[PDB]
């Protein structure tokens, strides 16, 4: 019931889902072969989630899996927990669209895009009472940020009502893995506003620091990468699956956490995390957890919090502990950053827990934190993107596509409005 | 073997899976 | 019983609509799960 | 199902493409006959030679290149050489009479009669292919025989073809070093055809490759063997992320996406590192930092030009080992801290890279060692611009008196071809100065 | 590697006495797999060097 | 199980067949290059002579 | 018990009856050589449908094989189970027609059918109680096209009260191979809408790319297209063998189909098929079933069905199922596209269940679908047989023999009429 379905797009799109779907088959017991295996009675209630059944007793992911180019899910299938995933819900293209917005939402994905919705509605349509989709991508790559958005529009001009939410990968300026980064990111954020219910963003340069400095391990890879992508995921809908004192899913999330319609880019974080020579050293309480959500290095996102103001928090709990606890640390530390939380909304804080906490963990939280901190990478990718097109960089190799410069002059003034607009409320009083 | 790069490095550490409603149960009956 | 009810009980069956991909929407690959394996062997090459 | 096809024109272009055939042969593990080792038993599989060969469907592999020429000596080796079984018979083009440095009668005289069999052949081989990703075409530009061949097949490819990218790896005349007296006017030449008909165009003169050799493998005396050893590794660098897992995979068709500001600017310089000899690779840990700073020092770039000299717009980095994108952006991070590189104002950003796990390779009885790191940088900077001007003024001194011009005018090419083509490099000129300057 | 704990020097260099016989540890008792008793700490002597 | 039983021989005499044009197809390859062989030695023996 | 006897002729006919005997046959448990070895016995309560007993305990299938080569006939006796078939009703000529539609008709298929309609009507007399009869032949070459047809008139015109049932394959523009097919198929066609009270119509084009699509393997054959069509065949008279839930036999079909009189040509399809590697995937319910049945890539014509509009529908399941599910399945299809389906008429699907699956599969589903999409293979046969027509192609052959172009005139002007008449309900409104 309320169960949801998955669909993931681009290279990073794709490995993200290959670790997501690891963790939650870990949480839930699933041998790689799809046979159930676990010890709880609690782990099969809400199965239907994120699994369907198939006669035999095996359970299969209900995930779609789309790039346009074969080599990225040829080599995710062949690894650990690779055979779940049914075979025909592959969608894919021959050729690529080689980092080009233009090729991935004019040219080719406008073509390949019949199988894939097909699937996408099938799936869709099978489930019993659907709760919302969610998607994975990135904004650097071209392919990835032009079918992505582009299956956004569609679906939801087929699905109003039901609930959207977006992972999006952006890139900073630091660890820069292409050189049209800007052009494809502005026209991927252009329409995703206009759409995306909810999208959180995720910064590579954000992960690589806390890696490097909460874990102290010396040399991060892309798979711890996306295991802290994985375990956020999880973090916010093990809800959805697991009772607990104030269960809270996706819809209340979104009402409760969006002033306005317009603003719904939120940054999250996870606690706890340190290395085992400190892992027994440390306490596990309400106060440490608390500590190290609000702390500003824990946030994957290289904006600074203190450099704007909350607008509102959101902090999911799991494992089993006193809400007394949980309310009074929250009280004391909104008391103790009046600075920082913007006046004229009282009580800006949310609470959920859930009584079931990650696997091998006595308790963790997953933190959803909306502020006007994140002006700083919208305005530098602005800049970025306007010194690109002041001299018509690279211009040719989109327009040669049925695009036009006005596109690109409309995405700019609605990122620009979008940034004013939003710093409007930054210095507003009551 | 690329294994040194395939996986995470990540260590997190049974009677925890019952739920807190789990605190409802038994409790036998005690002029002029 | 012949449409749409609500409770946690008893669930609501699928409703399907047919799609409109074409017969040729392209899309190939993974021909490792195919149903012949089509035949390789092995025979020496003369010296010429 | 990538695939992609390779065109080998001119006596350089034959003596590279050798090199190269034996480096991927012995990636792959195949023997030069042909076969795969009966003992190894690969059984069933694709993908890997997949990208370069093409199955008989039972036993031997044909690589999907072409080899064309018209003077038939180095051809005649090749078919009495160890490989004389893995080739082809009939993909071997050669003529009977060679160009002898004649631009014009290896772009109107003889060439005609040859280039009707070069496209049959090559549109047989790509009907076989699917997934084709692109061509490769090697030709030295300072012989007559291959600028005129491969003016054109890039010429009758662009209009056969249309929207495919083909990538250009051309040998250009050194500054002072020549071989021959005649290099200028048909090296001019066939800028002029290739300018607005090569996708991307590479650099690969001599000098500079000749004072690495000189420098780091501590080779007194080369030959140009060595020479073409170092650019089929170049080669597998490229195009090793087509057919081999990485992180970050990019394919051909990622660069003219991500290197060419317009389309006029497209011609490029690499970079290769590490290139150290046995005797002392294992002295030292060739780290990530070290190594992509050998990857930028001016001493070590494979063409005569100094990257000081101007600004830059584009670099393309391929990283091939065990190296980690930590280290990576670590390394970046100085690159761009450091006060000598300067790159243009309107494009803060300029790194793409690519990051693959499969070491390079060794040959046996070569020069370079077991190395379990390599990157291997492709730049786009302004400071090309100085071998244009000086062969510019080469051609210049040459064309006021009008000395050998007869050698062209009786091979039927009109007069004024040259004064075009002039125009067409001053023009080359202008846009390179125009680009070059801030806002 | 790739694990993250901050290594390095456990103990520093001190003399000290096994606590049962109340005698100094010499050679003998540095027998490979015996058990050594260091302070609070015991260590089961795995493997030597071949010098 | 009864379903399974039957399904499993459907299967069985499905495979039988591709079995027997297997065999067949490579029993003809081998003749074909059995015969390929015994003419490039007439060739060199011929060219002594 | 009102049973139905066979007649095939032509080579892709003969090649047709050469697997639906032995499919047959291996529904009912019957060895090569006649001899029952099942191990029911319901297996013989109704096996008078197709077979008749010989003294000696064995049983013989009712079919009348005719064509005008024997080397087809030779072929097919030496195949398993060629031994089943009486060698008297074996009939074929010594010339062969050469695709000549006018030869096939008219000279020799004239002067040979009186032996074979001798031995047709011996047997229909023998029989107990007449059903009707079927046939299967393909309209793409001269013997069949021609003499099926000329024995379909004839024997309508001994039985006007019986069912008269064909299998035409006609010639897809895609899958040619002989240059004057247009002119046999309208030929044929225009005879057989005059008499057949059935056609149902097989593309070869739509069976190889079922073949190469659903079934995921690369080399299929004749016989695995033979195999498809025959399960095919059976499953639409299965009710009529075996009892079941609702039995509804091929009249209830023909009542229940038939809006007017001359729209009678069907399209097909079979359910459940699925790829061997994906067999143990797949969770075989009625709404799967019901899925598979109504996609378009799953029929077995070339025609696409949401081109157009259905005019009715039937389906008939094998297996153990209950009457809620397939009832309310067919309800909410039918309203959930109710742009594809006719609205003058009310409830335009028929539904009829047996309790005896196929032999090997728990549940299977036959689906056919009378929809005006088949307009577009009229179409396209008329357009390329008036191409032919206006130079004189090839009309000598045919001018030669008896018949002129005033025939040709008269067929044309018919085929485009029946077009007209077919596309005039599809816009009809209430
Ligand atoms: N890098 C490299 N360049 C070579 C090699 N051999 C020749 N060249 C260059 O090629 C130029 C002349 O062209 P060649 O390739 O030798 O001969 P060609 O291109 O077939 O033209 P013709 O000599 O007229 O037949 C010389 O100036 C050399 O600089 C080689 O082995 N390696
Ligand atoms: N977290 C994470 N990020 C990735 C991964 N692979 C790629 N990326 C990011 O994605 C960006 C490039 O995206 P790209 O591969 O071009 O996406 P695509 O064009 O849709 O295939 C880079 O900046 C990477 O930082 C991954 O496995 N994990
Ligand atoms: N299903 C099936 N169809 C076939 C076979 N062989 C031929 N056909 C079809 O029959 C058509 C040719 O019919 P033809 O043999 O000339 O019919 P005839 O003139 O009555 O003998 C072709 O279009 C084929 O598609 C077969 O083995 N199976
Ligand atoms: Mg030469």
């Amino acid at each position: 019931m309320r169960e949801i379905v998955h669909i993931q797009g681009g290279q990073c799109g794709n490995q993200i889902g290959a670790k997501f779907w690891e963790v939650i088959s870990d949480e839930h017991g699933i041998d790689p072969t799809g046979t159930y295996h676990g010890d709880s009675d609690l782990q099969l209630e809400r199965i239907n989630v994120y699994y369907n059944e198939a006669t035999g007793g095996r359970y299969v992911p209900r995930a779609i899996l789309m790039d346009l180019e074969p080599g990225t899910m040829d080599s995710v299938r062949a690894g650990p927990f690779g055979q779940l995933f049914r075979p025909d819900n592959f969608v894919f293209g021959q050729t690529g669209a080689g980092n080009n917005w233009a090729k991935g939402h004019y040219t080719e994905g406008a073509e390949l895009i019949d199988s894939v919705l097909d699937v996408v509605r099938k799936e869709a349509e099978g489930c019993d009472c659907l709760q919302g989709f969610q998607i994975t991508h990135s904004l650097g790559g071209g392919t990835g940020s032009g079918m992505g958005t582009l299956l956004i529009s569609k679906v939801r001009e087929e699905y109003p009502d039901r609930i959207m939410e977006t992972f999006s990968v952006v890139p900073s300026p630091k660890v820069s893995d292409t050189v049209v980064e800007p052009y494809n990111a502005t026209l991927s954020v252009h329409q995703l506003v206009e759409n995306a219910d909810e999208c959180m963003v995720i910064d590579n340069e954000a992960l690589y620091d806390i890696c490097f400095r909460t874990l102290k391990l010396t040399t991060p890879t892309y798979g711890d990468l996306n295991h802290l992508v994985s375990a956020a995921m999880s973090g916010v809908t093990c809800c959805l699956r697991f009772p607990g004192q104030l269960n809270s899913d996706l819809r209340k999330l979104a009402v409760n956490l969006i002033p306005f319609p317009r603003l719904h880019f939120f940054m999250i974080g996870f606690a706890p995390l340190t290395s085992r020579g400190s892992q027994q050293y440390r306490a596990l309480t309400v106060p440490e957890l608390t500590q190290q959500m609000f702390d500003a290095k824990n946030m994957m996102c290289a904006a600074d919090p203190r450099h704007g103001r909350y607008l509102t928090a959101s902090a999911l709990f799991r494992g089993r502990m006193s809400t007394k606890e949980v309310d009074e640390q929250m009280l004391n530390v909104q008391n103790k950053n009046s600075s920082y939380f913007v006046e004229w909304i009282p009580n800006n804080i949310k609470s959920s827990i859930c009584d079931i906490p990650p696997k091998g963990l006595k308790m963790a939280v997953t933190f959803v934190g909306n502020s006007t901190a994140i002006q700083e990478m919208f305005k530098r990718v602005a800049e970025q993107f306007t010194a690109m097109f002041r001299r018509k960089a690279f211009l040719h190799w989109y327009t040669g596509e049925g695009m036009d410069e006005m596109e690109f002059t409309e995405a700019e003034s609605n990122m620009n409005d979008l940034v004013s607009e939003y710093q409007q409320y930054q210095d507003a009083t009551a | 073997d690329m294994s040194y790069l395939y996986r995470s490095h990540f260590n997190l550490e049974p009677v925890q899976h019952y739920v807190s409603n789990y605190k409802q149960n038994y409790e036998p009956k005690a002029n002029d | 019983a012949i449409g749409t009810q609500y409770d946690s009980r008893k669930q609501t069956l699928p409703m399907f609509s047919f799609g409109k991909s074409t017969r040729e929407s392209k899309r190939g690959t993974f021909k490792d799960m195919m149903s012949t394996q089509e035949v390789r062997i092995r025979i020496s090459m003369p010296k010429f | 199902m990538r695939e992609v096809i390779s065109i080998h024109v001119g006596q350089g272009g034959i003596q590279v493409g050798n090199a190269c055939w034996e480096l991927f042969c012995l990636e792959h593990g195949i023997q030069p006959d042909g076969q795969m080792p009966s003992d190894k038993t690969i059984g069933g599989g694709d993908d890997a030679f997949n990208t370069f060969f093409s199955e008989t469907g039972a036993g031997k592999h044909v690589p999907r290149a072409v080899f064309l020429d018209l003077e038939p000596t180095v051809i005649d080796e090749v078919r009495t050489g160890t490989y004389r079984q893995l080739f082809h018979p009939e993909q071997l083009i050669s003529g009977k009479e060679d160009a002898a440095n004649n631009f014009a009668r290896g772009h109107y005289t003889i060439g005609k009669e040859i280039v009707d069999l070069c496209l049959d052949r090559i549109r047989k081989l790509a009907d076989n292919c699917t997934g084709l990703q692109g061509f490769l075409v090697f030709n030295s530009v300072g012989g007559g025989t291959g600028s005129g061949l491969g003016s054109l097949l890039l010429e009758r490819l662009s209009v056969d073809y249309g929207k495919k990218s083909k990538l250009g790896f051309t040998i250009y005349p050194s500054p002072q070093v020549s071989t021959a007296v005649v290099e200028p006017y048909n090296s001019i030449l066939s800028t002029h055809s290739l300018l607005e008909h090569t996708d991307v165009a590479v650099m690969l003169d001599n000098e500079a490759i000749y004072d690495i050799c000189r420098r780091n493998l501590d080779i007194e005396r080369p030959t140009y063997t060595n020479l073409n050893r170092l650019i089929a590794q170049v080669i597998s660098s490229l195009t090793a992320s087509l057919r081999f897992d990485g992180a970050l995979n990019v394919d051909i068709t990622e660069f003219q996406t991500n290197l060419v500001p317009y389309p006029r600017i497209h011609f490029m310089l690499s970079s290769y590192a590490p290139i150290i000899s046995a005797e002392k690779a294992y002295h030292e840990q060739l780290s990530v930092a070290e190594i992509t700073n050998s990857a930028f020092e001016p001493a070590n770039m494979m063409a005569k030009c100094d990257p000081r000299h101007g600004k830059y717009m584009a670099c393309s980095m391929m990283y091939r080992g065990d190296v980690v994108p930590k280290d990576v952006n670590a390394s970046i991070a100085t690159i761009k801290t450091k006060r000598t590189i300067q790159f243009v104002d309107w494009c803060p950003t300029g790194f793409k890279v690519g990051i693959n796990y499969q070491p390079p390779t060794v040959v046996p009885g070569g020069d370079l060692a077991k190395v379990m790191r390599a990157v291997c940088m492709i730049s786009n900077s302004t400071a090309i611009a100085e071998v244009f001007s000086r062969l510019d003024h080469k051609f210049d001194l040459m064309y006021a008196k009008r000395a050998f011009v007869h050698w062209y005018v009786g091979e039927g090419m009109e007069e004024g071809e040259f004064s075009e083509a002039r125009e067409d490099l001053a023009a080359l000129e202008k846009d390179y100065e125009e680009v070059g300057i801030e806002t | 590697k790739n694990s993250g704990i901050w290594g390095g020097k456990f103990l520093e260099r001190m003399n000290h006495n096994n606590p049962i016989n109340n005698k100094p540890y010499t050679e003998l008792d540095f027998q490979i797999g015996e058990i050594i008793q260091l302070g609070v700490y015991r260590f089961q002597l795995l493997r030597a060097d071949e010098y | 199980r009864l379903i399974n039983e039957e399904a499993e021989k459907q299967w069985q005499r499905q495979n039988a067949i591709w079995q027997k044009e297997r065999e067949a197809k490579i029993k003809l390859m081998h003749e074909v290059y059995d015969s390929r062989k015994t003419d490039i030695e007439l060739k060199q023996t011929l060219v002594q002579v």
